């Protein structure tokens, strides 16, 4: 097994779009972000203010273009 | 759900 990122994983410090939020890019709670499997990127789903109350682990969760396809 | 096997919060 190797890390998500090759590339920057010396400059894992700095923030690289490989291994970062989609669109902002920031690390407000990557924990929390939740990437969508068919489309392999991380989702606002935790950049938002509010929320989610539940965090499905079993389930994978697909982004709403997925789901719009 | 998919995460990545690096994070900000890392444990011995
Ligand atoms: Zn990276
Ligand atoms: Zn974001
Ligand atoms: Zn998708």
């Amino acid at each position: 097994s190797g890390p998500s990122c090759k590339h920057c994983k010396d400059d894992v410090n700095r923030l690289c779009r490989v291994c970062a939020c989609h669109l902002c890019g920031g690390r407000q709670d990557p924990d929390k972000q939740l990437m969508c499997d068919e489309c392999d990127m991380a989702f606002h789903i935790y950049c938002l203010d509010p929320p989610l109350s539940s965090v499905p682990s079993e389930d994978e969760w697909y982004c709403p273009e997925c789901r719009n396809d | 759900a998919r995460t990545k096997q690096t994070a900000r919060k890392s444990t011995g």
